[PDB]
């Protein structure tokens, strides 16, 4: 929750581009480690989505040149398809709640 | 204006010869009597007797009629003419009435028209899909065919695959120095 | 909570409140609603003296204000109308269009 | 007629290896082997 | 700019058939966007971009359609399980 | 939850206060459905750049 708060306040006060300008792979990887820990949470997913979107749109080709960050994107794709399935089944359960009311 | 309507500026002259914010502000400041005497100008008055409105201008009413009842509205909806009236009256009922009122009205509604509507949508629009949600929640759980369930199942499955792929396409359109040895050419 | 879900959207919305807390006027675009407070339903009158809870108007309603339990002035985007509440009879009307 | 190119600003040695094959012998002094830690004077990016 | 003309025809045909069950035209649009998006954005400023906002409005309508569809999908799965318990 | 609704749906038809008895379920499920579309936008950007660096 404390990392969530400081993420929120950095995104609110400043912009995430100036937050992520002079990054290399070794300082990109703890961000993404925290992402793989915390995208699964209901409260933070939109904020983490903003942050990973701006860092990918900045670091498009450095993603190619650095190999292990590619593997981070692969397992990120796997777990985010897991959340795809979870949220879609959730909308299904909401539809059957609308049936039962 | 009342005397002109009884004996029957632009609308007044038109009515006298036949016998719209500005129009509304000039002819809405008696009105019930004028409407009764009236029942073009009717279209303008609609823009500005729900049973009469239902018995009746069809397009003008289904977009801009002030008073419209759920029973005749669902009867005109389950008329399977389908001149885009499905989307039109679906938007109209989702604009005008509440989901529980539509639920109890479709509980009142006979099951044969429900089955015909399900067959029509599965054979040949988020308002329409919300109407399918509503009609499922009004029929409940017991009386519904398994074969029609499977047809609606394959229909909804192919539609949700194309909806997913469509959303991904939508967001997709929403989106050192030289090496240690190279071989390069030169001009003259 | 009274929760409809209208597919359309127009923020020209307002509400007024009867001084004893009995009913709620609701000025919506081209529509006047009267809401019971005990159940958040329309004003169901068993006598059916056409003091109904659904009134048609010409344009988007801006204000609906009751001065007491008897007089209601509504200012819609083209005009103003002053009506009674014990009886559903119109009294006054004035144009707002040219200004 | 003559020419001069500005594509090779660091260069140790230029010669003809053969009939036409040239040798341009450049340098990568800072980016490769020194990696000396510089004083952190950041540019105000915004 | 044959790829740009291809993109024009693909966008127009996709706007004309928003609910076409085929996949070859959307995957062509997929590959063309995930390959050459920046030069696509710098082709033209008026007509191709008007086609882009038209198609984006249509696909946003499809996005509005999607969640209710998921809801009825869940309703149908629940009804299928109810039918199974009716059999047993 | 799916099996609860499946095997005891009719009792939830007979109960009068559905919102009052499953406010928390409806809240969590509504939160997940709210997280859905921005997540799918993330997925589109993700496999966009993923296939981009896969081809180059």
């Amino acid at each position: 929750e404390l990392t969530l708060t400081v993420l929120q306040e950095l995104r609110k006060r400043g912009k995430v581009r100036v937050a992520l300008y002079g990054r290399d792979e070794s300082t990109l990887e703890p961000l993404l480690n925290w992402c793989l820990k915390g995208i699964e949470d209901v409260r933070s997913a939109s904020i983490v989505a903003d942050w990973v979107a701006v860092v990918l749109e900045l670091y498009g080709n450095t993603l190619e040149s650095s190999p292990v960050l590619q593997e981070l994107m692969i397992d990120l794709k796997t777990k985010v398809r897991h959340e795809i399935h979870k949220s879609k089944e959730a909308q299904r359960i909401e539809g059957m709640l609308q049936l039962l009311t | 204006v009342i005397e002109k309507l009884s004996a029957l500026d632009i609308f007044f002259k038109e009515l006298k010869i036949k016998e719209y914010i500005s129009d509304p502000g000039f002819l809405n400041k008696d009105l019930i009597f004028g409407k009764f005497s009236g029942n073009t100008f009717l279209l303008t008055h609609p823009l500005f007797r729900n049973l009469l409105s239902l018995l009746r201008l069809f397009k003008q009413a289904i977009v801009t009629c002030p008073n419209l009842p759920l029973n005749e509205l669902l009867e005109e909806l389950f008329s399977i003419r389908n001149r885009e009236l499905l989307l039109d009256i679906s938007f109209r009922i989702l604009q005008d009435f509440t989901r529980d009122s539509i639920k109890q009205e479709m509980k009142k509604l006979s099951k044969l028209d429900v089955q015909n509507f399900i067959e029509f949508i599965t054979s040949g629009s988020t308002q329409l899909f919300q109407l399918l949600s509503l009609v499922l929640d009004s029929i409940g759980l017991f009386s519904l065919e398994g074969a029609l369930l499977e047809n609606l199942t394959l229909y909804i499955d192919k539609q949700v695959e194309i909806a997913e792929r469509n959303t991904e396409l939508w967001n997709l359109i929403d989106t050192r120095a030289l090496p240690t040895y190279t071989m390069e050419y030169l001009d003259i | 909570i009274s929760l409809p879900n209208f597919n359309h959207f127009s923020n020209s919305v307002s509400l007024a409140w009867s001084q004893d807390g009995s009913l709620i006027f609701h000025g919506f675009d081209d529509k006047l609603q009267i809401l019971d407070f005990d159940t958040f339903k329309k004003f169901e009158s068993l006598e059916n003296t056409k003091t109904v809870s659904e009134f048609t108007l010409d344009s988007e309603i801006q204000t609906v204000k009751l001065i007491n339990d008897t007089n209601l002035i509504v200012a819609t985007r083209t005009t103003l109308n002053a009506i009674n509440l014990l009886r559903g009879q119109v009294i006054n009307s004035f144009d707002l269009y040219p200004f | 007629h003559f020419f001069f190119t500005d594509k090779y600003k660091p260069l140790l040695f230029v010669d003809l290896i053969s009939s036409n094959e040239l040798a341009i012998i450049e340098r990568n002094p800072l980016t490769f082997h020194s990696k000396q830690k510089a004083f952190i004077q950041p540019k105000l990016v915004f | 700019d044959h790829l740009s003309k291809i993109f024009l025809t693909i966008s127009k045909s996709i706007t004309q058939n928003p609910w076409n069950e085929e996949n070859l035209l959307p995957l062509w649009l997929k590959w063309l966007l995930t390959l050459k998006s920046g030069e696509l954005n710098s082709i033209k400023d008026k007509h191709t971009k008007k086609n882009c906002k038209h198609l984006k409005s249509a696909l946003r309508s499809s996005e509005e359609i999607l969640p209710v569809l998921l809801g009825i999908q869940g309703r149908l799965e629940m009804l299928r399980r109810q039918a199974k318990l009716r059999e047993d | 939850v799916k099996w609860c609704l499946i095997i005891h749906g009719g009792y939830l038809v007979s109960i009068p206060n559905l919102m009052s008895t499953l406010s928390s379920l409806h809240s969590t499920l509504k939160r997940r459905s709210d997280l859905l579309p921005r997540l799918l936008a993330l997925d589109a950007r993700l496999d966009c750049t993923i296939n981009k660096f896969k081809t180059l």
